[PDB]
RNA sequence: ACCAGGAGUGGAGCCUGCGGCUUAAUUUGACUCAACACGGGAAAACUUACCAGGUCGAACAUAAGUGUGUAAGACAGAUUGAUAGCUCUUUCUCGAAUCUAUGGGUGGUGGUGCAUGGCCGUUCUUAGUUCGUGGAGUGAUUUGUCUGGUUAAUUCCGAUAACGAACGAGACUCAAAUAUAUUAAAUAGAUAUCUUCAGGAUUAUGGUGCUGAAGCUUAUGUAUAUGUAAGUGGAGCCGUACCUGUUGGUUUGUCCCAUUAUAAGGACACUAGCUUCUUAAAUGGACAAAUUGCGUCUAGCAAUAAUGAGAUUGAGCAAUAACAGGUCUGUGAUGCCCUUAGAUGUCCUGGGCUGCACGCGCGCUACAAUGAAAGUAUCAACGUGUAUUUCCUAGACCGAGAGGUCCGGGUAAACCGCUGAACCACUUUCAUGCUUGGGAUUGUGAACUGAAACUGUUCACGAUGAACUUGGAAUUCCCAGUAAGUGUGAGUCAUUAACUCGCAUUGAUUACGUCCCUGCCCUUUGUACACACC
């Protein structure tokens, strides 16, 4: 009868993750979407390391490359006609929303 | 069991299925080098069944005792071929059929309070053995 | 049909360098296929700020 | 389309899509002064926010060149005809953004080593565009076979710390010449604090700006009515 | 959890020590909290000091944290 | 850089790297620091650039067959390495891009890094550079950019000979310690009780106890277990609670409901599981008048103060001027040079890049009782894992093994996985004896991955046990979770680490200095030094 819709949020900027809890959850608990707070995911840090010189002739140094990906989880207990407006607004650069229908 | 440490608590229980006729001896108990690391055979069979004491805490804390999750992580402390030492998988063999030696799935139907508690009743007697 | 051997779906040949088509210096496996010296040029803006 | 792909393979799949795009965005749109592309993802479509300078030559006659964008990447990336949307925007303060200035100096070299005619005028233009610090550097074979460098500088270029990874904006350029090649590289320094600064970061690198001590009337005689 | 066959057991020294204080800090008595510290703190073997000394990352050009390997006919 | 050491290599065998050797070729770039398990250079083919055989063709205006077949394809026997109708003995054929000698562009891992772009390397672990405005000089050039004190410092007082300067340094960005005091979990769970997984008699025993309990076998049925009696035997039996343990939900708890079942709506504890915890998304965070017979009133160490905090502490970052450093073989970066139906291009079949009297470097297991074995106990962390590619593997099962079969999980806080890593801890076998130390060495089969394994793709067994007993002169590395011992992940990867990056574990000795040593920084002074003491 009543639906539970878990909505994960992934991005790279933690500020954009601070920007999606800035306005999505506040425009939903006015109508009580049962957010269960900002559910933090552990980050998926990506390390690559490479040499610097093409044609590696001399002083064999290296060069480390880092990448930080972060999520935060918003689960909701509401039917699908409720959450349709929240998918439209608010939108954010670099952030991704994953809600499946079927 | 979570009593005193299972050095000798393994050692007594190895005698008891050997006592009770439930040996269920592998016919190559004097052949196998119990894994791809040993230069010599084991001294005897008295380890081969004895890891019921290990699963009594691993059915308790790790998993239902699947044989692939079993043989991997215990009994690997090896030096393999000389460039350099590495890890092993120990490749058990017949103790896949040591469930028959006891007579989503569960691995023992008597290690809940039935025959594990006998070993507890052995170690409660071993409290009285260690009473002097 | 003819004179083209090498059933290329085994070995390094030929899963080679979908960013520069250069063989002998390849980063193959991260889902990149980048020819790591070209990854120097195109480190950005495919993330990958250095930190430490 | 959609895949069961991993998230870390998903996130780098955007970047190999991104880092390919700005390559040939400089192959074609170097004639219009291409500067940058934003690509966002909303539900049921994606958007491509190109920024360039010659924004009347990016559209062409009867909307041909805009469909030329959409016919390209949907032929390239095989994605949905309609979910890809490309919009070209005007680069605000083309001199200040200055990577199009790096692109246009390749159109300046054909004045016969036009340093005082054109190339030094770029360093004049960057103060005519009103930046803070600037630095260009050209190397190659000049008046002889031998390689040799110039570094016309003006201002303050930090090179270090964290804000060098934010403040200064470099963009190297190559060009073919009959001799063989002159490498073009420019380092600019931009006052990211004061002017309008809609979304840069609104920074503050090292400065200690002090508020006035705000003198008081220490006495404060009562002079109080009873309304 | 974690640690090792030496180190993880050393954290248990911090485990027993702080529990007696906190149960005495709030529940039993101020001086009961006092009388378990003074007899301890004479040398105490840092039974409550959690030193943050963890391992130090590597460097390229070496095998280890700070050592390296050299003499390429220097 | 020593010193006080510690570990080392240089000795030994082996893997490689470079040479030299040779060869059809053993393709090559790189030669003091700043070439040498480098070129991410862990190669059967591919790579591949080299060597043999082959093979392919690519543009146009001209032009001459006309369309009486200009073509293009196979059989067939030759040529083959394979059917290359590439060629062809003889055959039919889609015929037209008029298949051109002719424009000449095209490719190139072909040449020059001493013609270049780019990046990178070292100069230099540094603390060092510059500019306007003055006085200094005819000028090169100085001054600012210093005497001293101090600093990691061109960092600061301070002489203050422009400064307000400017780059560098610092500042800044990234990492466990930090009140969960705030909201934060399909991670963990703390808990709590509901439980279920229940021994002790540790408990209280009610019934029971020598009367046959407990325990035991025989018979067959049921598809061997079980039932019972007999068999059998002489004290216990059986239930509960307390003590110690699985489990499931304990999400706005219970009982409600709507619902197939969550919630509130209905009340109760009014909290019949909350956030310690891992995770942050924050701000806290030695946040230093911290007192100290004041050093040029300022940067008087003191260890003293905290009691998450005596830096939680390493990295990245890096200026001016430069080098004929390295890279044309990373690139559609490129001048120029060279070549192009007869290729250096290109695809095929091979070969090689691995070959060896020898030299040299990085590095692996040793040379053993602190040890080699057997056992037992039983602690990680960084990570990684399959939808246009064969990944992670759970489970059963089979096989000395190697592996193989059958069936899952998993696009990943959720599954592999609580990855329950190694060395070490604990009893034994050993009894120092090139031994059981040490596993090179050669046979043999069994295997795996793949079209293909042959100074080998690797892997299993039972043989084979050499050198090797702490390594000469020389010589490297490094100061706290560090050195070293000890694993593991990732990187390349059809299979191949024996190397390189990261990760954790075990955890020391010694210095807390100085300028003999090789050092390095614009202070003074010397010169007959240009390309600067080679």
């Amino acid at each position: 009868s009543v639906h539970r819709i878990r909505i994960t949020l992934t991005s790279r900027n933690v500020r954009s993750l601070e920007n999606v809890c800035r306005d999505l959850i506040n425009g939903a608990k006015n109508q009580n979407l049962r957010v269960k707070g900002p559910v933090r995911m552990p980050t998926k840090t990506l390390r690559i390391t490479t040499r610097k010189t093409p044609c590696g002739e001399g002083s064999k140094t290296w060069d480390r490359f880092q990448m930080r990906i972060h999520k935060r989880i918003i689960d909701l207990h509401s039917p699908s006609e409720i959450v349709k407006k929240i998918t439209s607004i608010n939108i954010e650069p670099g952030v991704e929303v994953e809600v499946t229908i079927a | 069991v979570k009593d005193i440490d299972q050095h000798a608590v393994t050692k007594a229980v190895a005698v008891f299925l050997k006592k009770t006729g439930k040996l269920k001896v592998p016919d190559q108990m004097d052949i196998v080098k119990t894994a791809k690391f040993k230069e010599l055979a084991p001294y005897d069979p008295d380890w081969f069944y004895v890891r019921c004491a290990s699963i009594l805490r691993h059915l308790y804390h790790r998993s239902p005792a699947g044989v692939g999750s079993i043989t991997k992580i215990y009994g690997g402390r090896k030096r393999n071929g000389v460039h350099p030492s590495h890890f092993c998988r120990a490749a058990d063999g017949a103790a896949r059929k040591a469930l028959q030696a006891l007579e989503g799935r569960k691995l023992s139907s008597i290690g809940q309070r039935d025959l594990d508690r006998i070993a507890n009743q052995i170690v409660f007697k071993q409290r009285d053995a260690a009473k002097q | 049909t003819l004179w083209y051997s090498h059933p290329r779906k085994y070995g390094q040949g030929s899963r080679c360098c979908r960013a520069c088509s250069n063989r002998h210096g390849l980063i193959r496996k991260y889902g990149l296929n980048i020819c790591r010296q070209c990854f120097r040029e195109y480190a950005n803006d495919i993330g990958f700020k250095k930190l430490d | 389309a959609n895949l069961p792909i991993s998230k870390k393979r998903k996130f780098v799949s955007d970047g190999i899509f991104k880092a390919e795009l700005n390559e040939f965005l400089t192959r074609e749109l170097a004639e219009d002064g291409y500067s940058g592309v934003e690509v966002r993802v909303t539900p049921s479509r994606t958007e491509i926010i190109i920024m360039a300078t010659k924004t009347q030559q990016v559209l062409g006659e009867k909307g041909r060149r805009i469909r030329e964008l959409t016919a390209m990447v949907q032929k390239r990336f095989n994605f949905e005809t309609g979910r890809i949307e490309l919009y070209a925007e005007k680069v605000a303060a083309r001199g200040l953004c200055a990577i199009a200035q790096a692109e246009s100096l390749r159109y300046k070299l054909t004045g016969g080593l036009a340093v005082r005619r054109a190339c030094y005028g770029v360093l004049r233009y960057i103060m005519e565009s009103g930046a803070k610090g600037c630095e260009v550097v050209v190397s190659g074979k000049l008046r002889g076979q031998r390689a040799k460098s110039m570094k016309f500088v003006d201002g303050l270029m930090i090179h270090s710390g964290d804000p060098c990874n934010d403040y200064v904006e470099t963009a190297t350029r190559h060009v073919l010449l009959r001799q063989g090649v002159l490498g073009i590289k420019v380092k600019v320094m931009l006052p990211y604090d004061p002017k309008n600064k809609i979304g840069p970061k609104k920074p503050l690198p090292d400065n200690v700006s002090v508020v006035e001590p705000k003198e008081e009337k220490i006495y404060e005689t009562p002079e109080t009515e009873y309304k | 959890s974690g640690g090792g066959h030496v180190a993880q057991i050393y954290a248990i020294r911090q485990a027993i020590s702080k529990a007696l204080v906190a149960f005495y800090q709030k529940y039993v008595d101020e001086a009961s909290k006092k009388e378990i510290k003074d007899i301890l703190v004479q040398y105490d073997r840092t039974l409550l000091v959690g030193d943050p000394r963890r391992c130090e990352p590597k460097k390229f050009g070496g095998p280890g944290a700070r050592a390296r390997y050299q003499k390429s006919y220097r």
